[PDB]
This record gives C-alpha cells, sequence and structure tokens, in this order.
C-alpha cells in the first residue's frame, strides 16, 4: 500500500506546481484598474 | 482582508456591446414616435362622432376616429 516513490515525486511536483498557479490567482493592490468617464 | 481573487468568466463585452446597440437604435426611433404621439393625442386627439349633415357626402378618411389612423 501507498504511493510509489515515482508516485510520490509526481504528486510532489504537481502539487507544488498547482500551489504556484493558485497562488498567481491573488489580485494586486491595483489589479482592478478601473477606467472613469461619465456623462428617509 | 487581502484575499481577493481572479474570477475566470467568459467575454461579456460583446454581450453588453450588443444590447447597448440595439437598445440605442430601438430608441433612437422609438422615443421620437413616443413623444409625437403624444404631441397628437393632447394637442389634436380624438375626432368626436358626429351626425352627417344633409346633401354633404364625407371623404373616405372622415369615417375613422384616431387622427393617425385618419
Ligand atoms: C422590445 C420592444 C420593441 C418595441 C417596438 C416598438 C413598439 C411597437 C408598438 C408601439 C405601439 C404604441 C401604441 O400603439 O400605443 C397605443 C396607445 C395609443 O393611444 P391612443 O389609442 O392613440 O389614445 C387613446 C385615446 O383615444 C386618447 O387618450 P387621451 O388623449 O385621453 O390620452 C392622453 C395622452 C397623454 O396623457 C397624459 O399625458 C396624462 C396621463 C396621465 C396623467 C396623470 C396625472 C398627471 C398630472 C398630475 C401631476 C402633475 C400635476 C400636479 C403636480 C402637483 C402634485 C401635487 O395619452 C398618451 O400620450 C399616451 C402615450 C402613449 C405613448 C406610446 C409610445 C409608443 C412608442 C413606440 C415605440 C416604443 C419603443 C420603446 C421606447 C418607448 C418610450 C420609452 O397608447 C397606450 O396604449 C398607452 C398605454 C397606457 C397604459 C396605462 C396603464 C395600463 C396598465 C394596465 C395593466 C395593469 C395591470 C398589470
Amino acid at each position: 500500500s501507498g504511493y510509489t516513490p515515482d508516485e510520490k515525486l509526481r504528486l510532489q511536483q504537481l502539487r507544488e506546481l498547482r500551489r504556484r498557479w493558485l497562488k498567481d490567482q491573488e489580485l494586486s493592490p491595483r489589479e482592478p484598474v478601473l477606467p472613469p468617464r461619465r456623462v428617509t | 482582508h487581502g484575499k481577493r481573487l481572479f474570477i475566470i468568466k467568459p467575454s461579456g463585452f460583446y454581450d453588453r456591446r450588443f444590447l447597448k446597440l440595439m437598445r440605442f437604435y430601438i430608441l433612437l426611433t422609438g422615443i421620437p414616435v413616443a413623444i409625437g404621439i403624444t404631441l397628437v393625442n393632447v394637442f389634436i386627439g380624438e375626432a368626436e362622432l358626429a351626425d352627417i349633415p344633409e346633401g354633404y357626402v364625407p371623404e373616405h378618411w372622415e369615417y375613422f376616429k384616431h387622427p393617425i389612423s385618419r
């Protein structure tokens, strides 16, 4: 039972890539650059 | 809390653009039509029915009530 060593390694690399990708989804303080213009 | 994430969604720009264009165009001819109808109704609206005078034969368009129909 348990992962094979290759399974362990692939899971580790995949999970590190996934965490990096997910961390890249966060928004910077200026990220929503809104263009302003109006006309009891 | 600074935990704002990116919401992946399809491009809604074209849908809003089409809706804006269609509304603009319908409104462009639509508003004038409504204003003209209101003015006609208020100022010149509704010809009242009356008995036909003897010796007078009316025109084909004088048998209708609403001025726009006439």
